């Protein structure tokens, strides 16, 4: 899942690191208050079958950003909406008590995001935060610290499959 | 008269306000690039808020990217209002009384910034001169290592927004007083808008631009010679709206048309309907003449601003330019005499019309069969489509023989030719989509009610009382370009959902012309099946950008006819009161040009939020809030300058939304203000919460936050919030009489005054 | 009067000229970016000249940049002309006259260009009004889709060019004619500039900026008081120049001191010296409060282009501020009021001096010992530093003990702490380097000649026949900043060299304080070894940038007051004239500022070539003419209007050199023009010839294109040059007479007319 | 001698392809018409040796950029002085008769120069024409078609012996 990991226009010379699937498994395991910030494009019935999955599987807290809170709605995941602007924000600033009341997050998890939007979002977090970023997306997000690169769909859920087998 | 503190404002002036609003709504920078390449020292790697070879860190830079494209956009507004003024005063003179219709404050953008109380052409001068002096001491800003903290940057961004709106104002007043264009009038024409509303069997001339100065002599041409009927005119971008508000003080419908929005400029050229193009001044695509070459079709530029490379035979005779355009001499050329060129273009169209016989970049069937079974689905386009739609996938659906998913994505794509130009098969994608959805285009009609102008004092008298107490549940005004994440039918759904529940929807710009472009199951636009006045469920369209100065102007005449507080010079009391008291809230949904980021940094000085769509967020600034920050929530009652406690509304002053239900969440909500009724304020909870439910599935979760009273909570759901907050929140209830008695955390008070000043 | 042409001219009256230009001297475009990240269409890629949402492709993009740079450094020079123009008409009077010196045309810029000639102050409103809207005209090009060609954006640059050379004519001659500085003296007294020129032990006030009307109320405070024995104010950048100007119309030498250019601002404020910085605008590193905090210096912002995000304490007393900055409270305040920052500053440094007692950043003899023997030379800093300075090699030679390669790198470097930032060990190099030269600090002293202002016409009329005739064999005016690619001697050796060889040098801006900073083997400088009149070895100081005007000035004036022509609003003839007659060239050695790509390009319409150092490759264009097509290099005979073929000079009009040898080079070829006596072509070819043998070793190889008869020919060398001619080229010579009778192109006319224009 | 390709401040996202020496020993003895264009910095002892055994391996005509030429007057050479800018915008004229005059160069091997002058000249270069560029220098060009990777003064000096060894 790092064969491709071509752009069309950059940002800079730093750029994400395309990790593989247990790269990915053992960073999502390994992080201590982590966030899955899943957007609009996880309403797929393709993903939106995973991620419910990853997050049952460390139970990790969800923010449904956009309007992707319809399919978090009666499963069994503790999921909240937030704006993904506003979320950026709040993560650049230490003293936010989080969704719940525990402080920030140290990762968040990035799945089913638009590319220009997840970038220039995290473009304010990855240089003013102190934050980590696992994009697990079939795009490349180069304005991550770790992302996936470019996949198919079949690819992408393929990969998917295998992030959750190792959890 | 009663002056103010703050008349012909300069950095220094707002920048007291400008902290102000800081303090509480925190800049957001998204810096689009890590380096900065603007002298010689560099480039310099900024990346992790690094800093410069001048000391400049990230946020510096990103602080004056945004505020360089915003003084880019005040810029485009007022050389506009100044070129036009100046064509207004020497044709038709110096001495005209400046007519607006029946408003007592014509200019609520001038009189507020510049003191003044313009009863004349003539007194537009020295504003303008104002606006011109200013701009040029801000762009000397943005020189190497001149300034050296965002936050002033940002300040001078403010500045430059409302020096936007004034020039805007300008503009607006020196056309609306001079081209005959309707007077307040909230029974406007309906005009036809659509390329297929164009037919292809009679002469075409295409006006695409934003100035209507050039455009009034072709028309002046036409109807002197009785050309109307054998011929057509459609206008693109803004100056469609201008022309169809041409002479538009009797009501009577136009001849002239509306082809579309930017996102149709290069479907309209490819398609071959254009017999003659003219183009104005602004948001013209910069490729027009290689397609026009190709296709046999003339180029006219009548500005300085744009000359396209041209020719200029200004001082050569018709006769000559036709000839030598027949003949393939020239592919264009630059006429800066407006008679000539009202006299050249009609003209030109007629001598073109028989020469291209039905000439098109269009393959029909069998052309189409190699040029889609061709690609190999190899993911380029993909990668270089800003929109990122699946044109792999399309083409290849497109093999197998189902044509519909380009036609799906022919609404979904803006026509900017990206995609061909990364493919290694050389495949005209564009073209592909555009024939795929052929039936559509011949099917896309619709109609946008003409600009009405300026809101009238009456109705702004009549409305005040229901904006300020929150009885009508606010004031959306959808602005912006044509830059939609997901095509141009999320503006027309989120006004038809805030049309139902009885908001002011007020529309300008390319969003009303994308609003009524979709029917309902009548085949009534929302312009017929909602009337244009200034009141609940009343969408009215006031006109092209120049007219967005209305909508602040409507919430400045709010606090001045209604509220009753002086005008002159009194930018930040009038800005406070609009912040604290006024419900609105705009929404551009397809801003790209740096003109909607100077509207939106101009609204964002006179305390009104914005919601802008996703690709805003390439504008490198938000204006956020935070929100678990209680010590930001607190303003001064001007009662007694105490300490009075506000509800985190709203809790920002520019976002980015991702899709339109989001945004009509956040436009619900954003719409409550401090000092609500209890009225007001339950209709408002209401339609949030609504909203919330049936776009997101959950009940907002910041819902108690809003709730000072039982009344405040909506009626009709009393019994189940009352027990949600009994149980939830160990709120203590006297539930004889459904009174609240412990739990609110700011007591309702009858009569209050919130302000942020302490003066 | 003779009028002309073009008055107040715009883009579409100026096309003409501009594009007669770039038929002979094409543009060539560098790209710093194959992206355009302007609207929120992009980013879009436009790599292999690519076109992006909108159309524009690279060389389109390329052009909007370098046209954006232009209208910047206009804007600068024109914002900095009408602030000080206001200022000086509210303290001084709009009712006074002009007072320039003894020339009949005070104003050889705004003539040229606006058609007026000035007689009091109030005379420069309309014009400053004039640059201030076409300002505005041209910023709202630079909007998205609002052109599309870069032939217009380069057109559109050369008039934003000739605008900023009126802005900084405005600005100079406001600032001459009131504050009493020197009015056209060849003897203006030398004034010691340097660092090491200020003593520590007494209190210092450091201004940095551009604008000297802030710190004439400081030094009417400091003469009235009787403190200009008891305190040091020195200047830094140009306003250094004109503090050191002001008054001098009595020649007596100032009191005020000269620290350096931009490149030691950063030095300066590490080494401890100021007592207090006070700040004006333009050049002014954005990192200045960071530094003072932690060395205890306060800071005055005294504008609003400029206020570093320090509170606004201009309503307040001044004793309070004092107290406030001596406690600690804040680290500097904004003091608009002229008065009482005068007053403030003074008594702020007499405050302040006892308080910071040797407070410095330099490591003094314990802490360099593991700042040196910590880092391994990972070559970070290396890739950091914009000069690309071997300063993990120069670290580890100061390991072993060897400490002089970074007393060597002291000079090459710029003071930009890029390499601090980098690091993974946290090693301030620049401290390193300052203090490994301490000693070149201590004695880094030099004479400048204060600015003499505008040139009289009474040495223009003596010089303009040698001028015109060859017979001086030209003006090199060295100007721009101090980014030098190789440390501030190159442009001291290119004045000695071009000096010795009896040209006319003019310098201005950070070149002359560079220029006068270092001696030969009896200790004097350039300014003494050789006079300042206007005549043949005489290096004359004008000022500061917006004095650099006055070389162009002089250009137009050698067409005026010697050639007769006529100046009212007549750019194209005088231009043509400049660039087919007169021999001046412009060398920019270490421009950066966007000042400087502005003063370039005017100097570009006006006819005048410009040589810029390796680091100005960064702006995107130069102006470069083919040298092998024959069909460029044919002008019209002014008497008939036939076609008459010119030698290729000059070569561009914009180029960038590599070393200063080739400047050198260049700078003797370029300066070659049509129509020159015999005498002069001979002297020019001379001095081009040895300087080519001297610094690259080789006859030039196309010094044969530039002879029309053996009178052209070097005296010393005609028999060797004949004999080349005949053996290599094949020119038939009668040796008899030393005659040539077969071989040259262009035969010599004995009075010809050349002009580019067949009107 | 593709180890080291960082980079400081990038021009996009299409960069130069590292190159080791047989590679570039391949290129070098591949071209048809080629062109040594060398710059100031190759007047270093250690590099004006290796420059001018270079030019002699294949009998390429030299373009001496600067102050240069001096370096070059004696040698057994064709050695001739243009600017770097001129050059370069000369390269871009498909009629261009050239240094002697049978055209323009398919391809130019840069020796010698400082990085922010090339990378400027060559992105006039690698953009408006269809030149191949070939950079030997011990800095990494990103704006060429193959260059080579960051090196040290040593390491250069291996290299390009490594380099006319096999020429
Ligand atoms: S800001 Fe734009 S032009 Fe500047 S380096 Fe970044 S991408 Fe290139
Ligand atoms: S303005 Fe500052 S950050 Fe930008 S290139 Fe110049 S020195 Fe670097
Ligand atoms: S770039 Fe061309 S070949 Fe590749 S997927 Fe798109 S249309 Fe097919
Ligand atoms: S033209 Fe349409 S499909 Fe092609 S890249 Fe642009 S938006 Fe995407
Ligand atoms: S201005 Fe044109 S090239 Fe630049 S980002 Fe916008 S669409 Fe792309
Ligand atoms: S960056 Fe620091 S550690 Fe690396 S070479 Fe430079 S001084 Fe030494
Ligand atoms: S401060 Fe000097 S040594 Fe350090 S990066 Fe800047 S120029 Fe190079």
């Amino acid at each position: 899942t790092t064969k491709n990991t071509k752009l069309f226009t950059s940002y800079g010379v730093k750029t994400s690191k395309a990790i593989t699937t247990e790269v990915a498994a053992k960073l999502i395991s390994k992080a201590k208050r982590p966030l899955f910030v899943v957007g609009t494009g996880v309403l797929d019935p393709e993903l939106l079958d995973r991620a419910v999955k990853i997050a049952k599987a460390k139970n990790i807290p969800i923010a449904a950003t956009g309007s992707s809170m319809p399919g978090f709605v009666d499963k069994d995941v503790n999921a909240k909406y937030i704006n993904l602007h506003q979320l950026g924000f709040y993560l650049t600033d230490p003293d936010w008590p989080g969704l719940d009341g525990n402080g920030n997050y140290d990762t968040i998890i990035l799945l089913g995001h638009k590319k220009y939007y997840i970038n220039q979002v995290l473009s304010a977090v990855k240089n003013f935060s102190d934050v980590k970023s696992i994009s697990i997306d079939r795009n490349y997000i180069q304005n991550a610290t770790m992302s996936f690169g470019n996949l198919s769909k079949a690819d992408h859920i393929a990969a998917l499959d295998e992030v959750i087998d190792l959890l | 008269g009663p002056m103010g503190p703050t008349p012909f404002p300069t950095a220094a002036t707002v920048r007291d306000w400008s902290f102000t609003l800081f303090d509480r709504y925190e800049p957001v920078y998204t810096p689009m690039c890590d380096q900065c390449c603007y002298c010689t020292f560099g480039p310099c790697n900024l990346e992790g808020n690094r800093r410069g070879a001048c000391g400049l860190d990230m946020k510096g830079q990103a602080a004056r990217e945004f505020f360089l494209r915003c003084i880019t956009g005040c810029a485009c507004h007022s050389a506009h209002g100044r070129h036009l003024l100046d064509h207004i005063i020497s044709i038709f003179g110096e001495d005209m009384p400046i007519n607006m219709g029946a408003s007592n404050v014509i200019a609520p953008n001038i009189q507020l910034i510049t003191g003044r109380q313009p009863k004349t052409l003539g007194d537009l001068k020295p504003i303008m001169e104002y606006v011109e002096e200013e701009l040029g001491q801000l762009l000397a800003t943005v020189h190497a290592g001149q300034e050296g903290a965002a936050i002033d940057y940002d300040n001078k961004a403010m500045l430059a927004g409302i020096l936007d709106h004034v020039g805007m104002e300008v503009s607006d007043i020196a056309q609306v007083t001079a081209l005959g264009f309707p007077k307040s009038d909230p029974e406007a024409p309906l005009v036809e808008v659509g390329m297929g509303t164009l037919d292809a069997s009679k002469p075409v001339i295409i006006a695409i631009g934003h100035n209507v100065a050039g455009v009034t002599y072709i028309m002046d041409y036409m109807e002197d010679n009785n050309l109307t009927d054998k011929m057509e005119i459609g206008g693109l971008c803004c100056t469609a709206f201008d022309m169809t508000r041409y002479k538009r003080e009797d009501r009577k419908p136009p001849y002239a048309k509306i082809v579309g929005t930017i996102s149709k400029e290069l479907k309209v050229v490819r398609s071959g309907i254009p017999d003659v193009i003219v183009i104005d001044e602004q948001c013209v695509r910069a490729d027009l003449v290689e397609e026009g070459k190709k296709l046999k079709i003339p180029v006219i530029a009548s500005n300085e601003k744009v000359m396209y490379g041209l020719p200029d035979r200004t001082n050569d005779d018709v006769d000559a330019i036709i000839e030598d355009i027949k003949t393939g001499k020239i592919p264009g050329c630059v006429m800066l005499d407006y008679e000539k060129l009202g006299e050249l273009v009609p003209r030109l169209a007629m001598e073109m019309a028989p020469l291209r016989e039905g000439i098109s970049a269009i393959p029909s069937d069998e052309e189409m069969a190699s040029l889609v079974a061709k690609c190999v689905a190899c993911g380029e386009c993909a990668l270089a489509c800003p929109e990122e739609l699946d044109i792999p996938d399309a083409i290849q659906a497109a093999k197998e023989g189902d044509f519909t998913a380009l036609d799906f994505l022919h609404d979904l794509c803006v026509g900017c030719r990206r995609c061909e130009q990364v493919c290694n098969k050389e495949i005209p994608i564009l073209s592909v989509i555009d024939k795929a959805a052929q039936k559509a285009i011949a099917e896309e009609k619709g109609l946008v009610r003409a600009g009405r102008g300026q809101v009238s004092d009456a109705e702004i008298r009549a409305e005040g009382l229901n904006l300020v107490m929150g009885t009508t549940p606010g004031v959306i005004a959808i602005i912006g370009c044509a830059n939609y994440p997901a095509g141009s039918k999320d503006v027309y759904r989120i006004a038809e959902e805030f049309l139902n529940r009885n908001y002011i929807v007020a529309v300008s710009g390319c969003s009303a012309m994308d609003i009524g472009m979709y029917k309902d199951a009548d085949g009534k636009t929302l312009y017929e099946r909602f009337p244009g006045r200034f009141e609940r469920g009343n969408i009215l369209n006031t006109g092209s950008c120049v007219s967005n100065s209305h909508i602040s102007g409507t919430c400045h005449k709010v606090a001045a006819i209604f509220a009753g507080r002086n005008l002159s010079g009194n930018l930040a009391e009038i800005a406070d009161y609009t912040l604290n008291r006024v419900g609105a809230v705009g929404l551009a949904w397809g801003a790209y040009s740096q003109k909607a980021a100077a509207i939106g940094t101009g609204c964002n000085m006179y305390g009104i939020p914005a919601v802008l769509g996703p690709h805003s967020g390439k504008y490198r600034r938000a204006l956020i809030a935070k929100t678990y920050d209680e010590n930001k929530w607190k303003v001064y009652d001007s009662r007694n300058g105490s300490e009075l406690d506000i509800p985190p509304s709203p809790e920002f002053l520019i976002t980015t939304a991702e899709t339109w239900q989001e945004a009509c969440v956040l436009l619900a909500k954003n719409c409550i203000r401090p000092s609500d009724n209890n009225m007001g304020r339950s209709i408002k909870l209401t339609h949030w919460i609504e909203l919330s439910e049936k776009y997101l599935g959950v009940l907002p979760e910041d819902w108690w936050k809003f709730v000072r009273h039982e009344a405040d909570l909506p009626l009709s759901r009393r019994e189940e919030l009352l027990k949600k907050l009994e149980t939830e929140h160990g709120w203590e209830i006297d539930w004889k009489k459904k009174k609240i008695i412990s739990g609110p955390k700011i007591k309702f008070d009858v009569s209050s005054q919130p302000t942020n000043l302490k003066r």
